[PDB]
């Protein structure tokens, strides 16, 4: 049923998510329904795609341990030695964790809209000093909390430790984590990282826009946080363009919001912006062309 | 290809896999879209004109008559399509309701009928559509709160079985990793035999995999027990009547006598931090 070999890499394509919703009897709450039609697409284009289901809310390290094991499982099932890791948002540091502890199993790291240098939104939530802001922060936090609370007992129950998760995406936390997994991370505030280290290729591409299409129920929300992330808004609404640069930046100015990056919602995006599905299918080609 | 690609593509192939029929007539398939999208991606790096230049110059040098014509023709009608997708206004309703997403999809369908024919619409979108409709439908089957969950689940399974077999096989492939966890965690939650697990695995992944999986089990057991037994010795040193530097040195020595590589020393920190804070150690989730 696969029509072409355009995204047929040597080593399998592994996608790691991050920051998602409650797993109701849907199909892939935080799996296939996270990467809207990217996976099946890359699948028909000849690729070998595996989505990883880690804890949505927990520390980069715990998520890392979770991911790693699935990575091994996959290596065992495929029989292929190394894998190509592709992480979105929190998935970014989450694949870096694996890269840092098993560089022999990792062929390439690709991070999309990852808060490597941290996210200002993460800090704000944790604030206590800044009474007025802190108010709206604690509040927003309580709501975001309420929304998942509305789910209740998660069938696929993953160790839920949101505090640590937040502390892992903070300006401090991300620095602390970088100091230990600095492979690919830039030394300059807003420069690139190493193209390759420990024989691993590293790529990062992100968006720098909040409002993409007003039909996206979430643009309203993303615009809110965009101002928290950066007044001048050089961000996807959550992660500044600077904090998302890692290794080789394919392109860091897509007319995509933090969700457009994963082709959300339902594939709603700016009028003239490149199609996530095709950008991914294009990256998948480059890895193949890199013999990865 | 340096004449056709944008700076970001200087490291890729051209996705234009355009199927020509048994008489040199462009047969519109899912890839035809991918082809356009490929060039369209240049927008944002390029201006709208360059995006046309490149595309035209590429097709000229690749395909001839008649298909060439048809291609550029459909391209023009696709671009003017991209732009005319801004002509969908937000309807007033709970922006988190299927009867919304549905309409938002309908609005596009109607625009498509403004630039393409049934045959073309089918060729360019059908595939994606199937999944879109599949996704939409599920939403309504979930939001229909006049059905029991036990019934919803049944309707979901029924709706799944309606997809073209291809999609079933593909999705099942993309969910295999989850299927493995599911059965591994179920079968082991009631203490099944190694043979049952062996068959269950042999069924879903095959012998070859099963064996390496078994190989992994062992490696995890090892690692796990190493950390287990490690933290015990670390706690003894912690609860000792010694000084900080002495405890840290003793610990260090224990760490270098069990975890040699820098790699293991990182992972250790993970468990250390979790343990020191009374969290459950991450081995099974
Ligand atoms: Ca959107
Ligand atoms: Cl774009």
């Amino acid at each position: 049923f696969v029509y072409s070999t355009y995204a047929q890499t040597k080593y399998p394509l592994v996608f790691n998510h991050g920051m998602a919703g409650f797993n109701r009897v849907g199909t892939d709450t935080l799996g296939l329904d996270y990467w809207y039609q990217i996976l099946p697409d890359l699948a028909r284009n000849g690729g070998n795609v595996w989505a990883t289901r880690v804890s949505p809310f927990n520390s980069t390290e715990v998520r890392g341990e979770q991911l790693a094991q699935q990575v091994e499982e996959i290596i065992a099932i495929t029989g292929k030695p190394k894998v190509n890791l592709i992480g979105h948002s929190h998935g970014g540091p989450t694949i870096r964790y694996v890269a840092g502890i098993m560089p022999e199993k990792v062929a390439s790291l690709t991070t999309i809209g990852a808060p490597h240098k941290g996210s200002p939104m993460a800090d704000v939530i944790l604030n206590v000093e800044g009474t007025p802001l802190s108010g709206l922060a604690t509040l927003v936090n309580w709501f975001s909390a309420a929304i998942t609370w509305a789910g209740g007992l998660d069938p696929n129950s993953y160790p839920h430790d949101s505090l640590a998760g937040a502390h892992s995406l903070s300006t401090q936390g991300s620095a602390q984590f970088n100091a230990q997994f600095p492979m690919g991370v830039p030394t300059t505030s807003c420069g690139e990282g190493a193209y390759q280290e420990k024989g691993i290729y590293m790529y990062s591409f992100s968006g720098n826009k909040a409002l993409t299409n007003p039909l996206d129920p979430f643009d309203i929300a993303l615009t809110g946080s965009s101002l928290v992330v950066d007044p001048f808004g050089d961000n996807d609404g959550l992660v500044s363009r600077c904090s998302a640069k890692f290794g080789k930046t394919i392109r860091d100015d897509y007319n995509w919001n933090h969700l457009d990056e994963v082709n959300q919602v339902m594939g709603i995006r700016a009028i003239l912006a490149a199609d996530p599905v095709s950008v991914y299918r294009q990256h998948a080609n480059r890895l193949k062309l890199q013999g990865l | 290809e340096n004449t056709y690609l944008s700076k970001s593509q200087q490291d890729t192939q051209v996705n234009c896999q355009l199927k020509i029929n048994s008489s040199q007539h462009l047969v519109v398939n899912s890839q035809t879209r991918d082809c356009f999208e490929y060039f369209i991606t240049q927008y944002g790096e390029s201006n709208l004109q360059k995006v046309k230049t490149h595309f035209e110059k590429f097709i000229q040098d690749q395909y001839l008559e008649p298909a060439r014509s048809q291609i550029i023709d459909l391209w023009t009608r696709y671009l003017k399509y991209r732009e005319q997708l801004a002509q969908i206004q937000p309807s007033q309703s709970k922006q988190q309701d299927q009867n919304y997403f549905q309409k938002v999809f309908n609005s596009i369908q109607d625009i498509r009928k403004r630039f393409f024919s049934a045959s073309e619409i089918e060729g360019l979108f059908s595939t994606e559509d199937i999944y879109q409709n599949y996704t939409l439908d599920r939403m309504k089957i979930l939001e229909d709160s006049s059905l029991s969950e036990i019934e919803k689940a049944k309707k979901l399974k029924e709706r799944f079985e309606q997809l073209p077999e291809d999609w079933q096989e593909n999705l099942q492939e993309l969910s295999k990793l989850d299927d493995l966890h599911t059965l591994t965690k179920q079968i082991k939650a009631r203490n099944g035999s190694a043979e049952e697990l062996r068959q269950m695995r042999t069924a879903l992944v095959g012998a070859e995999a099963t064996q390496r999986l078994e190989t992994l089990d062992i490696q995890r057991n090892a690692w796990q027990q190493r950390v287990t037994g490690y933290l015990n010795q670390r706690d003894e040193v912690l609860h000792s009547n010694m000084s900080d530097s002495a405890k840290k040195q003793a610990i260090q020595q224990l760490r270098q006598q069990q975890f040699s590589s820098s790699q293991e020393q990182l992972r250790l920190r993970t468990f250390e931090t979790v343990h020191d804070q009374g969290g459950e150690l991450p081995f099974n989730y």
